[PDB]
């Protein structure tokens, strides 16, 4: 767990299994920790229900359309998936998760289904 | 540069978190009969061969100050005290004018006094004695009629006869989804990068002792003494010196206590200080002056690379003891010793310490707790593993602090923070859906 | 969220993403809120749960096996996905949904399964 | 449910659906019930999950790689989907659950997802 944290985002894609699958009295004390119970499975359950939603939810690696914008990145792919960590890269493409899940959220739900269904 | 958006699940990163952590005791080793408050019989034991990974190049920025561990310890120790005290009896029946007179320490400081009380049946009363130490006892009159100290303020709740304070190291784990990371930089003062970061699934045990002046029973800085200050420029913050060795304190209660079983209700039962046995003594903590030496030597060596500027130590400045003197407890008792001769040859230097019985923990007025007797004679050896100081021109003064209890948990807690797993992310591929 | 709520079952088929995103002290008051969260939670699986065993858990919209019949509706597509909607269509069909989702549940659970394995 | 608990495991095959269909005041009662719920779903999930995981997450019968093992087994499958039943499957299986298990989840889950990407 976390062991890849440090390396390379390639890399670090042979940890992901483990990286998920860790995911998972009547006095103050007992009553705060049956509020984690539930808040844990709430995140979790979120995070399930936007990979589904994006057609995601068989994979840990899920390959979508809508491409890469200059203004999101503009560094190649040797630079991503080989001399760059996963925390760098989050440093960089944390501002942009608000646009990019929108775009795959609509835009690759509707249209595939539609064309699915004809 | 034909780059398609991927979709990344179980990505290693993290986010500052602010969650409640929960217990967690590697000993089990104590039954349900002694009652240890810490011993939640609800938490969970930790694993016996714990799992810390080390996270090669990472650079974890770390606070102690604004840490969130710390208030979430406080609190917790403040709500099982009050779990623990709540169903025991109240001593608001002994709030009546007291008859005294002193115990015979002639040829001081402990008063006989007598009571009027309620006994099973309404009707009837009963006269008693019982003994209490003078920071107890009120003089209402200009004779010899006195009252117990908090009654004129507020209930005062005996404490539970079996059971026992005694300090248990508590781990602190987080709930999944969380992660505690922890600082492995030897020369780390409160805050910064540290540039050796491993993930724990938990805590060690820290172990909650309740001190005021100095710092007992904790951990060792591993190579020199390493002083820790939110704003070492500002007098009024508190400054935690961690001591790279320990020094033995060894404190005792030297008269033998007697307990006298009253009956004050209906199954309602207070304890009261009985006989004295023997002679009277003074209750005195014991500290070998080279050793003490030594240390403070070393202490203002490392506080002048911060000043630059002749250091001296003074004696606690005044107020309350509770901040005047080293407040602890001990097998039970409450100990208030003398520090003037710490902080201003080869001998011990013995320090007098004196008892009460009537406690206003953590600076609640009003919410003050009975400490019943403790039968024979008492013996405690401690660790000496840090100071608490504060400051007052080309020479600095420094003087005992305390008083805040954050500031003894904040000085244990400084090595762990706690982030939060966000595990989805995306990312440039050459791989697009179809 | 449910601006399509009375609009045509057919052209609402373009809003089900919204539809399917947004379902996620020691006092009285205090449990009272935790007991609506774990409810919430549920309800969601149970939905899941449902979509799951009919194979349609990756889909908005789910082609099955089984003909409808002149007792649950007796009206052509043209009327039912063109001039009705999802509260009208819902009004009329309401008698059968435990018949149409046991249906479901065992035909096409069970033989399609067999029938991969083999 | 567990009609078929006594009966052969093949023929059991078909009672999966039940099988899993089933598993979905400030007083101390009231309490316990709420963390009883919780845990039930707490349940429901980390099987899901290690489903997930296998990539068995929209199936009840899920055919993977990694081959038995004499250790684990030294009976034909004309026994194991005749006359054994699942109650005694398990009595023998019971001690190999945490290998199989680890077995699948490496290396399906990563031979599987590097090649789909590729
Ligand atoms: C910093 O760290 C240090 C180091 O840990 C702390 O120092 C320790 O503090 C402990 C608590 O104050 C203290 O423990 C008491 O020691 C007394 C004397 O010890 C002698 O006798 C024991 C006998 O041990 C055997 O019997 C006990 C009985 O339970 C068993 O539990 C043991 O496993 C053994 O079987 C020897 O082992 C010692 O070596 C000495 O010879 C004890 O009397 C005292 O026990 C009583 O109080 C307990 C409080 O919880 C209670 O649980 C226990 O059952 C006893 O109480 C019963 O008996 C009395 C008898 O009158 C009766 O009145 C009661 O009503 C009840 O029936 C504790 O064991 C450690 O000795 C001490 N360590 C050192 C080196 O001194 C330090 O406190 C800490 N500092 C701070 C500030 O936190
Ligand atoms: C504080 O004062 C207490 C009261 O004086 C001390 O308790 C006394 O300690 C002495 C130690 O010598 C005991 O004397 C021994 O007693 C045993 C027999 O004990 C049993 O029988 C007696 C009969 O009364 C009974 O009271 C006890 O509970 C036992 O059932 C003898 O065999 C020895 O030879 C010797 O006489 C006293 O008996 C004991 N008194 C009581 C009431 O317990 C206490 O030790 C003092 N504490 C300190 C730290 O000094
Ligand atoms: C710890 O013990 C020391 C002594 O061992 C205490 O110091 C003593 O404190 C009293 C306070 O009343 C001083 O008395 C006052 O002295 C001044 C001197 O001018 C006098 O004007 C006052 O009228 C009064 O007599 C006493 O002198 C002082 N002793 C020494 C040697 O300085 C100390 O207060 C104790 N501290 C704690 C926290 O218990
Ligand atoms: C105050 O600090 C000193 C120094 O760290 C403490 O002394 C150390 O106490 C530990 C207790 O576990 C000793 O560990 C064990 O000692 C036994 C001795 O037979 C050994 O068999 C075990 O394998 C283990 O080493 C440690 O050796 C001892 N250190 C020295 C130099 O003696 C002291 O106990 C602390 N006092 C308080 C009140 O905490
Ligand atoms: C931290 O960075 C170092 C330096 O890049 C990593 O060490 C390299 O590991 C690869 C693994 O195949 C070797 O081929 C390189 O030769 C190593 N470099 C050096 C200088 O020895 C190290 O693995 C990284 N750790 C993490 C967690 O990323
Ligand atoms: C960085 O911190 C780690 C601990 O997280 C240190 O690793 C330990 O080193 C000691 C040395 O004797 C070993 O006994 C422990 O077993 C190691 N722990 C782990 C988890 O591997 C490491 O040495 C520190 N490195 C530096 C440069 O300080
Ligand atoms: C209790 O109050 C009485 C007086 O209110 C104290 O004084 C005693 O008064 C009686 C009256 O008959 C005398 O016989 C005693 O000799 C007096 N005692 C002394 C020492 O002179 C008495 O001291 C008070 N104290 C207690 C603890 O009851
Ligand atoms: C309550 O305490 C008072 C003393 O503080 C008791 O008053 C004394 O009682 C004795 C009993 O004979 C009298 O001889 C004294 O003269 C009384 N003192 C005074 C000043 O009059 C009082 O009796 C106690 N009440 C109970 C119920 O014991
Ligand atoms: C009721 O409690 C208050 C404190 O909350 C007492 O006021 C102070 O008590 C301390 C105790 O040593 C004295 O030193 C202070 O001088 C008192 N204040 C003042 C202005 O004198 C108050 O006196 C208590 N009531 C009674 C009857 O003693
Ligand atoms: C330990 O304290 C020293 C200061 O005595 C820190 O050094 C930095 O000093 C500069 C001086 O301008 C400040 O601006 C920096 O903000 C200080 N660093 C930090 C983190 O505040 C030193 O960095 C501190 N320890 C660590 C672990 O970095
Ligand atoms: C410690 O805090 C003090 C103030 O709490 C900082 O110094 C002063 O900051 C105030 C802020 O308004 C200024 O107005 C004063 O002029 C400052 N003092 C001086 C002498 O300039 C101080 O810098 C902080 N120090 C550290 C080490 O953090
Ligand atoms: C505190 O008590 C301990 C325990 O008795 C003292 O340790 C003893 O010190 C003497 C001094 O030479 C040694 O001979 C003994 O062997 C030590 N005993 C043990 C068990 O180690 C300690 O010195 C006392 N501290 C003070 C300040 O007096
Ligand atoms: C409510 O009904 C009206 C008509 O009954 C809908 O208005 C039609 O909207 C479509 C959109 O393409 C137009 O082509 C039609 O010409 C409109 N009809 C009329 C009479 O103007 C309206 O959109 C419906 N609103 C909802 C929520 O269903
Ligand atoms: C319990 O075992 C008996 C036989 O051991 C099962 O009965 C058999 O049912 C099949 C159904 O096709 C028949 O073809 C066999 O001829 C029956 N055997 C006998 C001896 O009559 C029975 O169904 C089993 N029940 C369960 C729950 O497994
Ligand atoms: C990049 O962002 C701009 C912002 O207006 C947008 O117009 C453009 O289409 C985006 N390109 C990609 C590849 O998304
Ligand atoms: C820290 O402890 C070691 C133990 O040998 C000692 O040599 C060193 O001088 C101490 N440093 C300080 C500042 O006390
Ligand atoms: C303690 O304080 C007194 C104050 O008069 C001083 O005279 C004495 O020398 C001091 N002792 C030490 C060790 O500094
Ligand atoms: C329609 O209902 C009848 C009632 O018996 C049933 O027999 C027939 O199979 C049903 N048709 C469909 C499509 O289910
Ligand atoms: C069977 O068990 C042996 C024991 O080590 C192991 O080496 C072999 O790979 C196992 N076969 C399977 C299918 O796991």
């Amino acid at each position: 767990f976390l062991g890849a944290a440090g390396s390379t985002m390639g890399a670090a894609s042979m940890t992901l299994t483990v990286q998920a699958r860790n995911l998972l009295q009547l006095t103050v004390w007992g009553i705060k920790q049956l509020q984690a119970r539930v808040l844990a499975v709430e995140r979790y359950l979120k995070d399930q229900q936007l990979l589904g939603i994006w057609g995601c939810s068989g994979k840990l690696i899920c390959c979508t359309n809508v491409p890469w914008n200059s203004s999101w990145s503009n560094k190649s792919q040797d630079e991503i998936w080989d001399n760059m960590t996963w925390m760098e890269w989050d440093k960089e493409i944390n501002n942009y998760t608000d646009i990019i899940y929108s775009l795959i959220e609509e835009s690759q739900n509707q249209q595939e289904k539609n064309e699915q269904e004809l | 540069e034909n780059l398609w958006v991927t979709v990344y699940y179980g990505v290693p990163v993290w986010k500052d978190a602010e969650t409640t952590l929960f217990c967690a005791s590697d000993a089990k080793a104590y039954d349900t009969e002694k009652r240890n408050v810490w011993a939640t019989h609800c938490c969970v034991p930790t694993d016996p061969n714990p799992q810390e990974i080390v996270l090669e190049n990472v650079t974890e920025n770390f606070n102690m100050w604004k840490n969130n561990m710390v208030e979430q310890m406080h609190t917790d120790i403040i709500s099982l005290w009050d779990q623990s005290l709540k169903p025991c009896v109240k001593l608001t029946p002994l709030c009546v004018t007291l008859n005294c007179t002193d115990v015979n320490a002639t040829n001081e400081e402990i008063k006989n006094c007598s009571f009027n009380i309620t006994t099973e049946l309404r009707d009837k009363k009963k006269k008693v004695y019982a003994l209490f130490y003078k920071l107890d006892v009120v003089p209402i009159d200009d004779n010899n009629s006195y009252r117990l100290i908090n009654c004129n303020t507020s209930a005062i709740t005996q404490a539970c006869p079996k059971v026992s304070f005694e300090p248990i190291p508590i781990h602190y784990c987080a709930p999944a989804g969380f992660a505690i990371l922890k600082c492995n930089d030897k020369k780390f003062n409160g805050t910064g990068p540290c540039k050796n970061v491993s993930t724990v699934q938990c805590t060690h045990g820290i172990k909650p002792v309740v001190s005021t002046q100095l710092l007992l029973n904790g951990s060792l800085a591993e190579e020199e003494i390493i002083i820790r200050s939110e704003n070492i420029t500002n007098n009024a913050k508190t400054i935690i010196v961690q001591l790279n060795e320990s020094v033995e304190i060894n404190c005792t209660r030297p008269n033998n206590n007697t307990r006298k079983s009253i009956r004050i209700g209906p199954g309602q039962w207070f304890y009261a200080t009985g006989d004295i046995i023997g002679d009277i003594r003074q209750a005195h903590c014991n500290i070998s002056r080279t050793k003490w030496n030594k240390t403070l030597q070393q202490v203002a060596k490392k506080l002048r690379e911060h000043f630059n500027k002749t250091i001296i130590f003074n004696p606690s400045s005044g107020g309350d003891l509770e901040i005047t003197t080293h407040s602890f407890n001990c097998g039970g008792e409450f100990f208030y010793c003398n520090t003037s001769e710490l902080f201003n040859t080869n001998n011990t230097i013995t320090l007098p310490c004196r008892i009460k019985q009537i406690i206003n923990m953590w600076q609640r007025v009003g919410q003050a707790m009975y400490a019943p007797p403790i039968e024979g004679k008492i013996r405690c050896t401690s660790n000496i593993t840090g100071l608490l100081l504060t400051r007052d021109n080309n020479t600095e003064t420094f003087r005992p602090g305390g008083g805040d209890m954050r500031d003894n948990w904040r000085s244990e807690l400084y090595k762990y923070k706690v982030v939060k797993i966000e595990p989805l992310g995306v990312a440039p591929t050459r791989c697009k859906r179809r």
